[PDB]
RNA sequence: UGUUUGCAAUUUUUUAUAGUAUAUAUCAAAUCAUCUUUAUGCUAUUCAUGGGUACAGUAUAAAAAUUUAAGAAAUUAGGUAAGAUUUUGUUUAUAGAGAAAUUAGAUGUAAAAAAAAAAUCUUAUGAGGGCGGAUCCGCUUCUAAUAUUUUUUUGUAGUUAUUAUUAUAAUAAUAAUCAUGUUUAUUACUUAAAAAGCUUAAUGGCUUAAUCUUGCCUUACUGUUUGAUUAACAACAAAUCUUA
């Protein structure tokens, strides 16, 4: 009657109680609707049985007998093969235990069940925020022309959670974030991680550019990995670090600064070469995360974001790190009138002048 | 904040509807009553059985 | 007054605060309950399924005489297609005698009457 | 004479007050304002 | 012992442990007033006010309750958040019901899925492009994205059933097909103008909110201050909008 069981009522549960599956509770209607379900699943699997036949027959068929020629046999696979995961999706939806096991976390991502159900939690509020951010907070357009989240990407800065466009301290995000993605699609692939401030002020100019505060590439993900701490990219994981973890700064005066956390998958079999990503970066002070893109051909998978403004603990950041503009303050533009000045109008104002002496009683210290 | 209104439904029993020709089906009702006798109904009623001549 | 008074209870006890609150289920009733909800809907399906593909198989059943009728000639010296345009003639169909009131107003029911069926009706 | 100009008093007792105007066949007003002499919400009420 | 009595199911936080940042448990708060006597009484039976007996999944005697409709009324008008989006009139039908009373109605479409070739601009804080004078400016090629072409096409399945041929299967055609979802479905677009509503006449505006409904509120705040109304009213002043 351990911790390892699960909770006190689960640990008083399960001594009081009898031991019996909970599949076979004798009860009448989830026994009966227990077996209508079962009868189902025997169904949806002898239909995965004619339909992978079905493809074998469509396989072993020279495409010159198709009218359409080899174009009209990969449509028909397509939609053959598409049809079958439906099937197996719809074999296990009505499992009472794998509602079960996904909910408390014990489920395998490496299935397509799991990573249908895991999807359809994602999307129900996590993406709706994330929608927003990108949307509020003008990532679209100015980083990418238009950005659809795939996956789920939640950082923590030093195990506390950070909602998604929160302005962090400058002394809480002073080490590396670590990144809990959880994605949704088959297979293992490579994703680089991309942390551009698109707030660095540019006086100069009188315009913002954009710097790189961190940058990976080269990061094997299957999904049944959670955590990625961006600390150890090289030493523990595998992973070429371009350009180690940069604290965030925001100088006193300028806006809160936007620092982005984009996720960006590699195309199958694509590893960036070591030396190429960190000379990708040399001699460029704006980095662009479309041409970035366009160059290494990668895909925005997940992003996520978390603000910085000058605070307290700003000055001190920059002197250990030895960043330089913290003797920098910005104050606003101010726009004085364009109109020319033009001589005072009215009875009192002409009379003003020690010529109407006089008059003073009328024109002087009027309320 | 739009409200969720909850329904507000009265007690319903199972009964029992015994026609005029003996035949019997089952409705859902808020009635206590439990088998309903119904000595007149449709099909004793010339307008629904025209061709009747027992009631005709 | 006092007969109202016993109207007023009834409403009284419909009011938001006197009726049942919302339910409350542990995780193995309402696991429970799920696949109660879940097969009771793939139940539906089935008899949907079930009930739509009858309906399917009779209408292209329909379909096909009256393609085929359409194309016969005859009977005689009759243009062709004379009884497909006269089947499809909508005569009294939407009138107030369309349908006899006797067949529709039968319906099922759970148990027989005291005679099932009449084999004296005489036209 | 159908409206009356009233006087919301702080509770500060600092002698700041609002005129809001309200019609005779009314309650008293009641309100939670900020009172500049102590820069604070606090609580005003009708003078009378 | 708040939270439904058969068992890690929402979010964040507290604490503890293992652990080297993660993991589980735990705590608090939010969301919600679900009603909680394990029997002490009742019931049947039996035996002398009473003493037993009952053996409980077809659950039970063993708790069916133990000490006067506001969601029927109020036309409440500002800040903020969310939800709803023709509400007017006309017309159709509808016991009492009539010229005149209430109610229900009154557009259509889509929801497996595309890939690919060039061209015409336009944009780009894309290639820190090239050339003149990384970012400014004038020239400019290339890629990318939007738009456009009636352009150039290719594919248009799968599933259920029908028919035809072929040896229950295969092939072809035809019809249907938003649907793993409490059909009252849902979601998106579309539905002339006028009208209704928005403190009050008229004009303009709003339907993607400025209308309506609901939750919490009282910024209908204090001081100073910016730029304007082609330098308010063809001066001044009292005014109107606006910024920090
Ligand atoms: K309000
Ligand atoms: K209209
Ligand atoms: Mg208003
Ligand atoms: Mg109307
Ligand atoms: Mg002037």
């Amino acid at each position: 009657g351990g911790p390892e069981l699960g909770s006190r009522r689960r640990r008083a549960a399960l001594a009081t109680t009898g031991n019996l599956p909970f599949e076979q509770l004798p009860y009448q209607c989830f026994q009966d609707a227990r077996k209508i379900l079962q009868q189902d699943r025997a169904a949806k699997i002898a239909q995965i049985v004619k339909e992978t036949e079905k493809i074998k027959l469509i396989e072993a068929r020279d495409a010159s007998e198709f009218e359409g020629g080899e174009a009209a046999k990969q449509t028909r696979i397509k939609s053959l093969r598409k049809y079958i995961e439906e099937l197996k999706i719809l074999a296990d939806i009505n499992d009472p235990e794998v509602k079960r096991r996904f909910e408390d976390g014990r489920g395998d991502m490496t299935k397509p069940v799991y990573r249908f159900m895991a999807e359809r939690r994602w999307r129900s509020m996590d993406y709706k925020i994330i929608a927003q951010r990108i949307s509020q907070f003008h990532v679209v357009p100015d980083l990418l022309p238009a950005f659809d989240p795939t996956m789920d990407v939640k950082l923590s800065f030093r195990g506390y959670q950070v909602s998604p466009g929160a302005i962090l301290d400058s002394r809480v995000t002073e080490v590396a974030p670590t990144l809990r993605m959880q994605v949704f699609d088959k297979g293992e692939r490579l994703l680089t991680v991309v942390v551009i401030d698109s707030d660095v002020p540019d006086v100069t100019h009188d315009n913002f550019k954009r710097r790189c505060h961190f940058l990976a590439a080269n990061i094997p993900w299957d999904p049944s990995k959670t955590v990625l701490s961006l600390r150890s990219v090289g030493d523990r994981v595998e992973g070429d670090v371009g350009k180690p973890w940069l604290p965030p700064f925001a100088q006193k005066g300028s806006p809160y600064h936007r620092l982005n956390v984009f996720v960006l998958e590699q195309k199958p079999g694509a590893k960036i070469d070591g030396e190429a990503l960190k000379k990708h970066l040399e001699n460029r002070e704006n980095f662009s995360l479309k041409g970035f893109r366009e160059k290494f051909d990668l895909e925005p998978v997940g992003f996520n974001l978390f603000r910085s403004e000058w605070d307290e603990g700003t000055a001190e950041v920059m002197e250990r790190h030895g960043i330089p503009g913290a003797e920098v303050e910005f104050k606003r533009q101010k726009f004085a009138s364009l109109k020319p000045p033009r001589k005072a109008r009215g009875w009192e104002a002409k009379r003003q002048k020690p010529k109407y002496k006089s008059l003073w009683k009328y024109v002087k210290r009027i309320a | 904040a739009t409200f969720v209104p909850r329904h507000r439904r009265p007690y319903q029993f199972t009964q029992l509807v015994q026609l005029s020709d003996g035949s019997t089906f089952t409705v859902r009702t808020t009635m206590p009553t439990a088998l309903y006798k119904s000595a007149k109904d449709s099909r004793n009623h010339l307008l629904w059985q025209p061709s009747d001549k027992s009631l005709k | 007054d006092p007969r109202i008074i016993n109207i007023l209870r009834h409403f009284a006890v419909l009011s938001p605060k006197r009726i049942p609150p919302p339910l409350r289920f542990g995780r193995n009733r309402y696991l429970r309950h799920w696949t109660i909800h879940r097969a009771w809907l793939l139940f539906r399906r089935q008899q949907r399924e079930q009930r739509e593909r009858i309906l399917m198989q009779q209408h292209q059943s329909m379909s096909n005489a009256c393609e085929e009728l359409r194309n016969t000639e005859g009977p005689g010296t009759r243009e062709t297609g004379y009884l497909y345009r006269v089947a499809m003639l909508k005569n009294g169909v939407y009138g107030l005698k369309s349908i006899p009131i006797e067949y529709a107003s039968r319906a099922l029911v759970e148990t027989p009457g005291r005679q099932a069926w009449n084999h004296e009706w005489k036209r | 004479s159908r409206i009356i100009n009233v006087r919301l008093i702080s509770m500060a007792m600092t002698g700041y007050f609002y005129t809001f105007t309200r019609p005779r066949t009314s309650l008293p007003m009641s309100m939670l304002k900020y009172d500049p002499i102590v820069r604070r919400k606090v609580l005003f009420l009708e003078q009378k």
